[PDB]
């Protein structure tokens, strides 16, 4: 709860590709999609309609972790 | 003879960015493998691959060099006020004066979302303020404005015109600025030094 | 007939139009001429290449 | 007011209106701006015409004039001051010789 | 000389003053603001002043921490301080109960008598210090921040606070003219406030190794 | 050359092409215009889904 | 100065006999006693220049006068230009403008 | 007679030259020295010199003059004024980085190999930066494991 509230674009980039990766191998569509042939564009319609379930986990440099969810953190 | 001495220039010109060329690339390659170690980490803190920290925040503040609108400065609140005023102009509410400016100042920056912000930018917010809010009075004063709102010229609320909606308006963006134009964690701050440096 | 001049946005930077009619007549017309060679040696043993 | 140049639509430095436009409204609004301003300038340009000639970069009567007075001015100055260091005593600027 | 010299003594009395003010020893205001008609008036001539005996200071104690803790300042005479300089010294450290000392030397230190100090006695702490180097303080310089030696307590809470460890934080060498000047060892945390281009300040730590 | 330097760091990759660069304003800032015939040659691995 | 022998052409040195100094050579028994007072200047070249620097009216050697800034637009200038770069196809200028003690430096 | 004329009588033997230089402010004209010398506490003890705002060029004569902390910001100013007389601008967040960098382990330390080897402890880097076999079978014999991180 002490990092930064706002998602930055290494976690957007690395969950991007996480979720273009399953929807490649048959993985279940939450935004109903219409007529996107391209896995990239239906991970950003989850990204900006704050489907995805992927919950990134920040490690601290000590060894500490926190979870945040993509819904809970501020996308621009 | 003057063709010659033109092209004696030429050629040094050539030479010289020759072995600029080279001597460049070879300290770009080190300062490169020098500084690949580094990046920035989730606690503000700069640390190394082995774990030693550098610095305990980037440049002392925690702000993007790539997002820095002013120079060397992360707003430049000018600029800001002119856009929020122009942006957002309300014709349906009064001026306002320079006590009251300060009052709604300190009102809104003692907010919950103001408390994470650091205290050089909001000393800087409060600095911005008093200088418009002298400024206002200035003008008030040269052209004998009246604080309550019924003098009869209304063109005179037009030289310095300030609305609690513009106010609010222009805090909230510099607030978001400020927010947005930090370190964002992950980043390989040591390589985009390097290559910062040697281009 | 070389036109100075600025048109259409495609000679930016030391870019230059050309004109299709132009090509068309014959205007750059270039041959490429290259060669293919081979050999057939005898070896030691009484044996060539065939 | 005020007409465009490098000081506000170039790769200069600040204060360029594509600056402004990323850092006030997004990425988008200003590639969409970059894209209409190439696509509307070359046809604007190709309409009106802009040509360079001979004629552009020839001197004037009064310009040749006052270059070969000027020219004259600087060699008479340029022989006094071989004349006064050859022979006799030249005013010797500060941190440096008289050559 | 007999006006260069005594100038050059006045500011290197003025430094040492500054030092232990610095380090929390016991000085009254006059000895810290003392002016060179106050030097003259003790002594106003090269013969007359005394380097060896005239110059060395003893009510030097720590009244932040103990009273009873006592240090000592030297100023050899000889340009080059021999073996027997240093037994004398340490000879009157042991009958004065004296445990930590300073040597201002005048020109430089023999090896033999770099090694021996450095060696002498883990009780008796004694740090040689250059006249060239205490003609001018470090602190007042402008390229040097301000250094405050950080107590246990806050080298806990600052070890608390980010998670971190003791080799963690950047080190700084024993023999750095700044860590002489306030004689820290190792193991001790010093915060520096580095001034910003604007009013705020930089606040770091550095640990002595 | 070496192995570090030669084939660690830096190392040769295929699916990639190199050609001569030519301007074209009708294109956005985030695209760029790519040839048929390297088209047909550089291939992307589409994963079959619903 | 340097002194030979008639003899022999060698290198004299002065050395200290039985009754006064005297020049004598190493493979010859020459000797030359000195009577009266032998001296050999050479003059050493002394600091002339009073190492004094930097006035205004001797900075100003420049053609730059009565030009408009981008800055500060005040007449009295200084501008240089540099074209020591093939990679840059336009040349280089640095202007200062110091009239009113603003000492601007720009590109 | 061969070296009888160059002793030294009088200054630092360290200093070669030193210059008067003059600002011109409209204020006021002010007088400054410039030593083309490698010694700043010699300078700085001299009479007449205001030793608290002596700066220098020499990182490695402010290190061991004035501390650390001291040689970050000669590198830092140094490195600024460097790039500003080229007519171009770097964040000041880049060159307080590198001289932290240089300046973390208490002693300025280079970019190049010496400084690359004392900084880092990866033996893989330093194998593949310079100085291949060298360091190999160095590791091979300190038989030290090199970490991924
Ligand atoms: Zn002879
Ligand atoms: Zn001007």
């Amino acid at each position: 709860r002490i990092t930064t509230p706002y998602m930055t674009k290494y976690e957007r980039a690395r969950v991007l590709g996480t979720r273009a990766l399953q929807i490649a191998m048959c993985a279940p569509v939450m935004v109903e999609l219409e007529g996107e042939t391209d896995p990239l564009l239906i991970a950003m319609k989850e990204l900006k309609a704050r489907k995805i379930p992927i919950i990134i986990r920040r490690y601290l440099p000590d060894g500490s972790y926190e979870d945040w969810g993509v819904d809970e953190l501020i996308i621009t | 003879t003057e063709f010659f001495f033109h092209t004696m220039a030429g050629r040094e010109g050539l030479v010289d960015t020759a072995v600029k060329t080279a001597e460049t690339g070879y300290m770009q390659r080190r300062l490169v493998k020098s500084l690949e170690d580094l990046c920035s980490q989730y606690d503000l803190t700069v640390r190394s691959s082995t774990g030693d920290i550098i610095q305990f925040i980037y440049g002392g503040d925690g702000l993007d060099p790539a997002a820095m609108e002013g120079k060397d400065e992360p707003l430049e609140f000018k600029r800001v006020l002119d856009n929020i005023k122009a942006v957002f102009p309300c014709p349906s509410e009064p001026a306002l004066s320079k006590n009251e400016l300060i009052l709604t100042t300190e009102s809104i920056m003692k907010k919950s979302e103001f408390l994470c912000c650091q205290d050089s930018f909001l000393q800087e917010i409060k600095k911005f303020i008093k200088g418009v809010s002298e400024k206002i009075k200035k003008t008030r004063d040269k052209y004998g404005i009246n604080d309550n709102g019924t003098t009869e010229p209304r063109v005179l609320y037009q030289l310095d015109r300030i609305t609690p909606t513009q106010v609010e308006k222009f805090l909230e963006t510099c607030r978001d600025k400020y927010m947005r134009a930090q370190m964002e964690p992950g980043s390989a701050v040591g390589a985009l030094c390097a290559q910062s440096i040697g281009e | 007939t070389v036109a100075v001049m600025s048109y259409s946005g495609y000679d930016i930077e030391d870019a230059l139009v050309l004109n299709k009619a132009s090509l068309d007549r014959g205007f750059g017309r270039c041959l490429v001429y290259k060669n293919a060679k081979c050999t057939l040696k005898r070896y030691t043993n009484q044996t060539f290449d065939k | 007011s005020g007409s465009m140049d490098k000081g506000t639509l170039g790769s200069g430095s600040k204060n360029n209106i594509f600056y402004i436009l990323l850092r006030d409204w997004g990425q988008n609004e200003a590639a969409d701006a970059m894209s209409r301003l190439a696509r509307l300038a070359p046809v604007y340009l190709s309409n009106r015409g802009f040509s360079i000639g001979i004629g552009d970069v020839t001197p004037g009567q009064g310009l040749l004039k006052a270059k070969y007075e000027l020219l004259n001015a600087g060699y008479k100055k340029c022989d006094e001051y071989i004349e006064a260091l050859n022979t006799g005593k030249l005013q010797q600027q500060p941190g440096c010789t008289a050559e | 000389d007999d006006e260069e010299e005594t100038y050059r003594l006045w500011k290197i009395r003025k430094t040492i003053m500054q030092l232990c003010h610095d380090r929390g020893y016991l000085v009254t205001q006059d000895e810290l603001d003392q002016t060179l008609e106050e030097f003259k008036a003790q002594s106003g001539d090269k013969p007359s002043e005394g380097r060896p005996r005239r110059t060395d200071l003893t009510v030097l104690v720590a009244h932040n921490d103990d009273p009873t803790d006592q240090m000592f300042v030297f100023f050899p005479e000889e340009p080059k301080v021999g073996i027997k300089t240093i037994k004398v010294y340490c000879q009157r450290m042991q009958e004065e109960n004296i445990t930590r000392a300073l040597i201002v030397v005048q020109q430089g230190m023999t090896p033999s008598a770099k090694q021996s100090l450095v060696d002498m006695a883990p009780k008796y702490i004694l740090e040689q210090f250059l006249q060239q180097e205490l003609l001018i303080n470090i602190t007042e310089h402008e390229l040097v921040p301000e250094h405050v030696v950080m107590t246990k307590e806050e080298v806990t809470e600052l070890l608390a606070r980010y998670k971190l460890r003791e080799n963690q934080l950047p080190r700084i060498q024993a023999g750095d003219p700044v860590a002489r000047y306030f004689g820290i060892k190792r193991g001790q945390v010093v915060k520096i406030i580095r001034p910003s281009e604007t009013a705020g300040r930089y606040i770091t730590y550095r640990l002595v190794q | 050359q070496g192995r570090f330097r030669g084939n660690l760091s830096g190392k040769r990759v295929d699916f990639s092409g190199r050609t001569v660069i030519s301007p074209d304003p009708n294109l956005r800032i985030d695209e760029v215009a790519v040839p048929v015939h390297v088209a047909k040659i550089l291939t992307f691995p589409e994963k079959v889904n619903k | 100065m340097l002194l030979f022998c008639p003899g022999c052409g060698n290198g004299l040195i002065v050395e200290e006999g039985q009754r006064c100094h005297r020049f004598a050579c190493n493979t010859c028994p020459y000797v030359h006693n000195i009577t009266r007072k032998v001296t050999n200047r050479k003059y050493p070249k002394l600091k002339e220049v009073d190492d004094v620097l930097g006035g205004a009216a001797a900075w100003e050697n420049v053609d730059s006068t009565a030009e408009s800034c981008p800055k500060c637009e005040h007449p009295r200038a200084y501008f240089m230009q540099l074209q020591t770069r093939s990679a840059d196809e336009p040349m280089t200028t640095f202007y200062k403008c110091c009239n009113a003690q603003c000492g601007h430096r720009w590109r | 007679k061969e070296d009888l004329p160059k002793v030294v009588v009088q200054g630092i033997p360290e200093v070669s030259r030193a210059v008067i230089h003059i600002d011109e402010q409209s204020g006021k004209e002010k007088y400054k020295l410039l030593v083309e010398g490698d010694n700043l506490r010699a300078v700085m003890a001299t009479h007449g010199v205001k030793g608290t705002r002596t700066t220098s060029n020499n990182t490695y004569e402010v290190e061991k003059t004035l501390g650390i902390e001291a040689a970050r910001t000669t590198i830092i100013n140094e490195i600024q004024y460097t790039m500003v007389n080229h007519g171009m601008s770097i964040d000041r967040r880049h060159v307080m980085l590198l001289s932290d960098l240089m300046t973390y382990k208490g002693e300025v330390l280079g970019i190049t190999r010496f400084g690359l080897a004392k900084m880092k402890e990866s033996v893989l880097m330093l194998a593949s930066f310079e100085k291949t076999a060298d360091h190999l079978f160095d590791a091979a014999y300190f038989g030290q494991k090199d970490s991924v991180c």
